[PDB]
């Protein structure tokens, strides 16, 4: 469930390795975004060959 | 509703006038992308349902 | 002495404004 | 039930108010399942509950049931009718508790009801009284 | 013999029930029989398991070690249990 | 010859308790109610 | 779909044919943005061109 | 587009992480940065512990995210709005339904977010002051709470209500920047009496608790599966009965009857996240579905509770006309299983809705 | 992504690496896709950093 | 009493606002012992862990000496119902202590003992979550401190036997990195 | 009856008290008795003057009616069907 999802989440960055050390100035990022529009852009005919390669 | 269907019927319009804006080359580009990614990855191409399904 | 706080008058709030102070504090 | 108690006639009397009672409260419940069956019980149990003459009785049962008239369950207010068509073979026009200018106009709207039993007890009904 | 020397067993437990009455007129709590009570929590037959039985009952010592049946038991045995579903699935009903 | 399976696997009063698939419970109407899932008394 | 008089029906003449055939090469599988192109109906060209 | 985006960075400079997944918003702050005094806190804190050492490394800080909340209040707004017809048992359900929406989803994140306590208060307000418009009368002592918090078992309209919980508040001034504590608590609601009122958040269990208590369960279960297998009799239900309600995806879930088609059931919830649009009506319970993932509450106590908080039966009925009814008892009340309904209603809170004692009124005798 | 993916023949789970320098190999860290919203947490040494701000 | 106490905290969010309420009542103090009684038995009884009612047992004993001695009371109650609880509350309560004794609210411990004499298979499962959780919080380092000077000795010794008792059972529970020492020992 | 005010005694010595001692109220005797009984909680009580043998026979005789009356009845049962309250078990307790 999405919420456990976030609890996967925080526990998945707080076990990355060294993740919090700034002894030598190391430095994170979090970044979130969308994609703006994505459905109104996909291009059908392109979307045909793509899944030619699947199904 | 009637204001976005008509912007939606400029844009429709509008990208069968101009044509597609993915361009050429670029399409190429995913298209071999994806390519690549599904071959490193043993993908088997999901085939048509059967007549015989037991599913 | 409304300390900044409550609300500036509890018209749409729901409440009846009433504010004591916290009885369990430190 | 109603078998047993026409065959014994009006040795049946002292036992009236217990098998009434039941009747009534029994009238209630829990809807669907033993309303229609109490009412059937009525209906049968008719003849028994007039030549006895207790008047009281019908007068229960002529109100009560009128009031169900309004009962949204087809199955249970088929039984209903039912019960008041056996009560009318008994009791005549006139002394009808429920007067007929109460009830006919009363009974009237429900023709529209779609499930049968309703629709059969009730033109038997308006049968009976329109005759 | 001809009863049940299973039956007639359980029956005698009961008699000693009526022993535990004289001294212990109305029993509560921490009170000895209890605590020992909770202060826990001939061949008899060896191999597998033997399928449930509503009654819970052992088979015997050199029972032959195959379930022989009409399954009876489990589909009377699941059916029993369906209904149970069934009572809370009508109830889900009641509210609307 | 006995019957013997791989393993165990489980019991059977439970293995056939709640109802399947069903789904959630509709698109997620107000008129439902459904909020209690035994009665009061 | 049919009824509707404006709707040729009849015989693909040679140009109508190279049309099709072009334009569905072109953008495989799309019929209503065919049809209207060709001046035919969808399931029309599509039949045609099966 | 970095307008709709969002960034954070953690460096010497910044001791704190921010960011924002799903309908969460989440700050984490390390202990080996300035976490000063260690302290625990309500379940809105998290600890985050490091799997290779047993450690609580950090605190992640859960808070509801505005868009939500702004969509909870559009979804109240759309239960006053779009009902001037329906009834108000009706209109209850309608929040219940929104408000369990809320508060499954969120949980612990719900309880450091004042505005949310805030919106919910003035909300529930909203919904009972509608449903006292619907019939005439604004006047308090004619809508004593029993009439509203009743089980409609008992003839009242079940609502749900999280809003007369104390509000905390301190020190605007510094309250918007040091994180003070609480100094001071607000009234949310009156009560008729001192009295009570029970809240949902009490009676559903927090989503750490049931994350560790998941991961406990399975454990365990697996556990049974292995001594079950050198024991070869296999599993009875009383062996787990411990868990049987317990885990998320709910133990249980794996004995429903239908489980071999779910089983070939894949996709569930994103088709649930497009439903939205191939249905009309909007789904609060989107996130989740209960033949996957069981039903992840219980609020049978919350009645319970809620029945002995308003007195008991005779608490409850002694606000109603069946003293009038000549029951015996109301352990066989049983009900009836743009109308009368309605107008029933008011009959059974008769004594309540009409009272000798009122602010303002001018007494009228009915005509005979 | 085929580092994130892992094998074929042994896939990874939701977060997590075949090894710890898979981790420190490369400046992406957390890549968290829901539906079209993008999660990302990168970890930068100094260098790395500075490369990309000079850029 | 009971009753008003049950009220007031389900009524409240947090665990602060509880405390509040309660102490707002000013219910009589005596009773202070079964309140709390009332705490530990209301949640625990409660069907699942919940940090809420563990957190407010606790404040409720810094804000007075007393409350503090009647918790640590309430503990000791426990040894006669160790056995006798039922095995889902053990997994409420491990950690419920757990939560008492991270934050300092160990040596309260001592009184409980490791026999194969008297240990309830209840007793035996309760202890055995409460080290599993208040470990997950110390992280078995700051555990091996607080232990080292702890002098608990019912459960740490005499009895070579129970020290296999003792150590074997660490290795079961699974830390058994705090029974190096008593391994020395047996040697 | 209301919420407020359902108790019939405190009325019954009141509207006894007020009858008498007003001047448009007509009783042909100062000793008399006023039986009050409220409908909607089903009560009933009285304040007045006795005389031997009075007492016991009203008690009885108002348990009897409140038990009795079929005007009672019919309010009683018009309230049950108006509230569609109707009973789960029979013969009852």
């Amino acid at each position: 469930p999405p919420p456990l999802l976030v609890y996967k989440w925080c526990q998945g960055i707080n076990n990355l390795q060294d993740v919090w050390e700034t002894s030598e100035g190391e430095c994170n990022v979090m970044l979130e975004s969308r994609f703006e529009k994505m459905y109104e852009k996909i291009d059908l005919t392109l979307l045909n060959r793509l899944l030619r390669l699947i199904v | 509703t009637r204001l976005y269907l008509k912007a939606e019927q400029e844009r429709q319009h509008n990208y069968l006038k101009d044509g597609p804006y993915i361009t050429a080359e670029e399409a190429v580009a995913v298209y071999t992308t994806t390519v690549h990614w599904l071959e490193s990855r043993r993908f088997s191409p999901i085939p048509f349902p059967p007549l015989s399904y037991k599913h | 002495m409304y300390n900044g706080i409550g609300l500036p008058t509890p018209r749409g709030s729901g409440t009846n404004g009433y504010v004591q102070r916290n009885l369990s504090l430190v | 039930f109603g078998t047993v108690v026409n065959a014994l006639g009006k040795r049946v009397k002292p036992y009236l108010p217990q098998i009434c009672g039941t009747v009534l409260w029994r009238l209630n419940n829990k809807s669907a399942k033993v309303r229609q069956q109490a009412a059937d019980l009525i209906s049968r149990t008719a003849v028994v509950m007039k030549t006895c003459q207790e008047e009281k009785l019908m007068g229960h049962l002529g109100v009560v049931l009128y009031e169900y008239l309004g009962e949204e369950y087809p199955e249970v207010l088929g039984s209903i009718l039912g019960a008041l068509k056996a009560i009318v073979n008994v009791i005549g026009m006139h002394k009808m508790t429920p007067p007929i200018k109460d009830l006919l106009p009363r009974l009237t709207p429900i023709l529209k009801n779609r499930h049968e039993k309703v629709q059969e007890n009730c033109i038997d009904l308006v049968g009976r009284i329109a005759d | 013999w001809g009863k049940g020397l299973a039956q007639s067993r359980q029956q005698q437990q009961n008699v000693e029930d009526a022993m535990k009455e004289m001294q212990k007129p109305l029993a509560r709590y921490i009170d000895d029989e209890d605590l020992d009570r909770m202060l826990r929590e001939r061949p008899r037959y060896s191999g597998p398991a033997p399928p449930p039985n509503r009654f819970n009952i052992w088979p015997g010592y050199r029972w032959d070690g195959v379930d022989r049946s009409n399954g009876f038991e489990q589909k009377r045995f699941a059916r029993l249990a369906s209904k149970k579903a069934v009572e809370e699935l009508a109830y889900k009903w009641s509210v609307e | 010859n006995p019957r013997t399976s791989n393993e165990v696997q489980y019991d059977q009063r439970l293995f056939n308790q709640s109802k399947g698939m069903d789904s959630g419970f509709a698109g997620g109407e107000d008129e439902i109610y459904n909020v209690y899932d035994q009665a009061w008394r | 779909e049919w009824l509707d008089p404006s709707i040729k029906k009849t015989e693909w003449s040679r140009e109508e044919e190279e049309k099709l055939l072009h334009l569905a090469k072109l953008m495989p599988t799309q019929w209503r943005t065919i049809a209207p192109i060709i001046g035919r109906t969808a399931a029309q060209c599509l039949e045609h061109y099966e | 587009q970095w307008e709709n985006s969002f960034v954070s960075v953690y460096s010497k400079d910044n001791p704190n992480l921010l960011f924002n997944m799903c309908g969460f918003e989440c700050r984490i702050l390390p202990k080996c940065r300035t976490s000063y005094e260690e302290f625990t806190h309500k379940d809105g804190v998290w600890n985050l512990q490091n799997e290779v050492t047993k450690e609580r490394t950090a605190q992640c800080f859960l808070r509801v995210d505005d868009e939500s909340m702004q969509r909870f209040h559009n979804r109240v707004r759309q239960i006053l709005m779009a009902s001037g017809s329906t009834t108000f048992t009706k209109i209850v359900n309608k929040w219940n339904t929104a408000l369990i929406g809320l508060m499954t989803y969120f949980r612990e994140a719900v309880v450091n977010t004042q505005e949310l306590l805030d919106l919910l208060v003035k909300c529930e307000n909203k919904i009972q002051t509608r449903i006292k418009i619907g019939l005439n009368s604004k006047m308090p002592s004619r809508f004593p709470p029993v009439v509203f918090y009743t089980p409609k078992e008992l003839g009242g309209l079940g609502m749900l209500s999280m809003g007369h919980v104390l509000i905390p508040q301190s020190d605007l001034r510094w309250s918007k920047q040091t994180d003070v504590g609480i100094t001071h608590f607000r009234s949310g609601m009156s009560h008729e009496e001192d009295q009570l009122i029970p809240n949902l958040y009490r009676y559903i269990q927090p989503w750490e608790s049931e994350f560790i208590d998941s991961q406990r369960v399975w454990a365990e279960y697996a556990l049974k599966r292995q001594e079950a297998i050198a024991q070869n009799r296999r599993l009875t239900l009383e062996d787990l009965e411990d868990s049987w309600d317990r885990g998320i995806p709910r133990i249980n879930t794996l004995f429903q009857k239908d489980r071999h088609t779910l089983a070939y059931d894949k996709g569930w919830r994103v088709r649930t996240d497009f439903k939205q649009y191939q249905v009309l009506k909007q789904n609060p319970f989107w996130w989740t579905h209960q033949r996957h993932d069981g039903k992840l509450w219980n609020l049978n106590n919350y009645r319970t509770d809620m029945i002995q908080a308003l007195g008991g039966v005779e608490g409850i009925l002694e606000h109603t006309l069946f003293k009038g009814t000549y029951f015996p008892t109301w352990e066989g009340l049983f009900w009836e299983k743009n109308q009368i309904p309605n107008r029933r209603f008011t009959l059974w809170w008769s004594p309540t809705i009409n009272r000798a004692n009122v602010y303002v009124g001018f007494q009228v005798q009915l005509d005979l | 992504a085929s580092e994130m993916a892992g094998p074929p023949q042994m896939p990874n789970d939701f977060l997590s690496f075949q090894d710890i320098a898979t981790e420190a190999a490369h400046p992406i860290r957390l890549f968290c896709r829901y539906i079209d919203r993008i999660h990302i947490f990168f970890r930068f040494t100094a260098d790395e950093a500075r490369d990309l701000i000079q850029r | 009493f009971r009753r008003t106490i049950y009220l007031a905290i389900q009524s409240s969010l947090d665990f602060e606002e509880c405390a509040h309420k309660l102490l707002k009542m000013e219910f009589p103090e005596s009773q202070t012992k079964e309140l709390c009684n009332m705490i530990l038995d209301c949640c625990a009884q409660q069907r699942t862990y919940e940090k809420f009612f563990g957190l407010l047992a606790g404040r409720f004993c810094m804000l007075k000496k007393e409350y503090m001695e009647s918790f640590e009371g309430i503990f000791k109650e426990q040894y006669d119902t160790i056995h006798r609880l039922e095995t889902n509350k053990l997994r409420n309560v491990a950690k419920m202590f757990a939560h008492l004794l991270y934050t300092d609210s160990w040596s309260v411990l001592e009184c409980i003992k490791l026999s194969e004499e008297t240990t309830t298979s209840s007793s035996r499962i309760f202890v055995k979550i409460f080290f599993q959780e208040l470990c997950e919080y110390m992280g078995l380092p700051k555990l091996n401190a607080r232990l080292k000077d702890e002098t608990l000795q019912p459960f740490f010794e005499d009895n070579p036997r129970n020290t296999r008792f003792a150590i074997n059972f660490f290795t079961s529970i699974g830390l058994g990195g705090l029974t190096d020492e008593l391994r020395e020992h047996l040697k | 009856g209301d919420y407020d005010s359902h108790d019939i005694e405190r009325y019954a010595r009141a509207k006894f008290l007020d009858y008498t001692t007003d001047n448009m109220s007509i009783y042909p005797s100062p000793t008399g008795v006023l039986i009050a009984i409220d409908l909607a909680y089903n009560l009933h009580s009285a304040y007045g003057n006795w005389f031997p043998g009075s007492k016991p026979l009203i008690q009885q005789a108002m348990a009897k009616i409140m038990k009795a009356n079929p005007a009672l009845y019919v309010l009683r049962e018009r309230i049950r069907k108006g509230l569609q309250l109707y009973s789960s078990e029979p013969t009852e307790p």
